[PDB]
RNA sequence: ACACCAACGGCGAAAGCACUCUGCUGGGCCGACACUGACACUGAGAGACGAAAGCUAGGGGAGCGAAUGGGAUUAGAUACCCCAGUAGUCCUAGCCGUAAACGAUGGAUACUAGGCGCUGUGCGUAUCGACCCGUGCAGUGUUGUAGCUAACGCGUUAAGUAUCCCGCCUGGGGAGUACGUUCGCAAGAAUGAAACUCAAAGGAAUUGACGGGGGCCCGCACAAGCGGUGGAGCAUGUGGUUUAAUUCG
């Protein structure tokens, strides 16, 4: 072993912010259309 | 503002050590520096006198137990007070070192300042009297809260 | 005592507010829990990393009864107390065969409750 | 400010003041920030009158409050009414919400 | 209830519609002349559908969650926070017919630069097979000429140029209220005034100020020190009180 952390950066894959996403509420396409524009642009 | 210009810190006069001429200008209240030295060289004949050793190494070794690695400094984040620790530099440390045993020797009664100087310091030189344990009571909160960062 | 098997599971249920650091076998017969209310302090300090790193050496410091060598890490959840964890068990150093995440990926099922607005 | 508030000081000029004056200074202020759990130090109440059958001008009454609170900073308060009655409970209102401002600034 | 797929994506007249599969069935688009020969457009009144909440009847009820109840913050808290939590949420059969039901843009046809796109099909190139290039159309999007516009902007999907058809508007309150009538199990929906009163009510843009909106940078501004005031005594100034005056500023 050394120090370095692959689980945290193999994490980022499938991101632990589907469950920070997750506890708050349903809400619709206004937050999702924030939150979906940042998101489609933040991988672009 | 930026910086301070770098810095000028000269030797003791009589011994030339750039700590005991710190300690000297630390004793010092409004200009009165030949009292000031009076007080610091009465110690040092002092510590001659109580025990055999070079005042550098009791001096320098009671402030090597009165020196933190780190203290509290309350700080901010979202309008939320952590007490998060912080480490602190070296020199700083002289500073604070000479100051907690400075205001510390002026607090033990009896004799002139000499003798409080003197007795503060063996004090800071076995781990006791009040420095030290101002060192410990300044220590063990900052180790109070380590979950915080 | 146990089974004596020095293979063996751990937990780690990183709260948003909290940790639980759970060694168990492979049956699932808990030999050791320890939380960060466990150790201690408790209040707004739990679920800090130092809480994560204490939990998870008072958790595992306790199983040198057992001297697990061959260890899997089966982390869940949010929150600050993963990877101070994982520091502390490689910490310990023993053989971290491979940590996991077993976290509930939820396909829509139930509502999660209301926005919070503060 | 009858009893346990802060400290009331208050000034006239160009004004003979009387008991309905500062009874309604002592009621209408500290008896609307009678509600307010402040250990605010000092109140400078400054009120003066100007004008109409006085002097050239208007008829004015005037009053300046000055808070010189603890709880982060000091506030002043000037207005200028028809009467003294509407000049102390205009700045009355006024003075309800920069201690709300000061209260409701104190969250989290 | 249906993660990734999910796309500035596809379909529907709108509301809406996404786990997959099957069945019945609507609608769109494209080609050949294969047929009829103006059968077209709009639409008063009318009829249908119509998110969510609501109501009748019966199921069902995990999560969430009005009301409610307790705890907290708070001067107070019927509120934001937290813990329980009922109607409701889902389904069957209905009623209700309103929404920022928004593209804040009724529908239809004809005509008027381009660039960059996406979706569906069609032709030719290229291979002979997936590509790939141009295109013929239809639909969807983004910058944009002309023109229009009070401006912002819109711009072949016009807010352009014209033609047709229907609705609605004529200052702001009063007021989507009063009264009447119809509909509705009720909740209410629709139709819809006036008395009186005001000289404004509004739109777009600009300049400032302000923000418990950002971004950047100084200042003994905070932080780090050092020394004080506030405590005591006195000197002095002011306010108040008193006095014939305690001059006035």
């Amino acid at each position: 072993n050394e120090e370095r952390l692959l689980n945290r950066f193999r994490r980022e894959v499938m991101r632990a912010g589907v469950i920070q996403e997750c506890k708050r509420r349903r809400y619709f396409e206004n937050k999702q259309e924030e939150k979906k524009r940042k998101h489609r642009e933040a991988a672009k | 503002r930026g910086t301070v210009e770098e810095k000028t810190a000269k030797s003791d006069p009589i011994y030339r050590n750039r700590l005991v001429n710190m300690l000297v200008n630390r004793i010092l209240k409004h200009g009165k520096k030949s009292l000031a030295y009076q007080i610091l060289y009465r110690a040092v004949k002092k510590i001659q006198q109580k025990t055999e050793t070079n005042p550098l190494s009791v001096l320098r070794q009671a402030i090597r137990g009165v020196t933190p690695d780190i203290a509290v400094k309350a700080r901010r984040v979202g309008g939320s007070t952590h007490q998060v620790p912080i480490e602190i530099g070296s020199t700083q440390g002289k500073a604070l070192a000479i100051r907690w045993l400075l205001g510390a020797a002026r607090k033990r009664p009896g004799r002139n300042m000499a003798f409080k100087l003197s007795s503060e310091l063996v004090d800071a030189a076995k781990g006791s009297g009040d420095a030290v344990r101002k060192k410990e009571e300044t220590h063990r909160m900052a180790e109070a809260n380590r979950a915080f960062a | 005592s146990a089974r004596k098997i020095p293979k063996g599971v751990i937990h780690v249920q990183a709260s948003f507010n909290n940790t639980i650091v759970t060694v168990t076998d492979v049956r699932g017969r808990v030999v050791s829990w320890a939380s960060a209310g466990t150790c201690g302090f408790r209040g707004t300090k739990r679920g800090t990393p130092f809480a994560a790193q204490t939990a998870a050496g008072n958790a595992i410091r306790t199983v040198v009864e057992q001297g697990m060598q061959r260890a899997e890490v089966m982390i869940k959840g949010p929150g600050l107390g993963r990877d101070a964890a994982l520091r502390a068990i490689r910490r310990s150093g023993i053989l971290l065969s491979f940590v996991r995440d077993v976290t509930p990926m939820p396909h829509n099922g139930c509502r999660p409750p209301k926005k919070r607005r503060v | 400010g009858p009893l346990s508030s802060v400290k009331l000081i208050l000034q006239g000029r160009n004004l003979e003041v009387s008991d309905n004056v500062r009874s309604h200074v002592e009621d209408k202020v500290g008896k609307s920030v009678a509600k307010h759990s402040h250990l605010v130090r000092e109140v400078d109440v400054r009120l003066s009158a100007r004008g109409g059958d006085l002097s050239k001008g208007p008829k004015l009454r005037r009053c300046e409050v000055t808070l010189f609170t603890k709880r982060h900073g000091v506030i002043r308060a000037e207005e200028d009414a028809e009467s003294l009655y509407s000049s102390i409970d205009l700045v009355s209102s006024i003075i309800q919400r920069k201690l709300r401002k000061i209260k409701d600034k104190v969250s989290d």
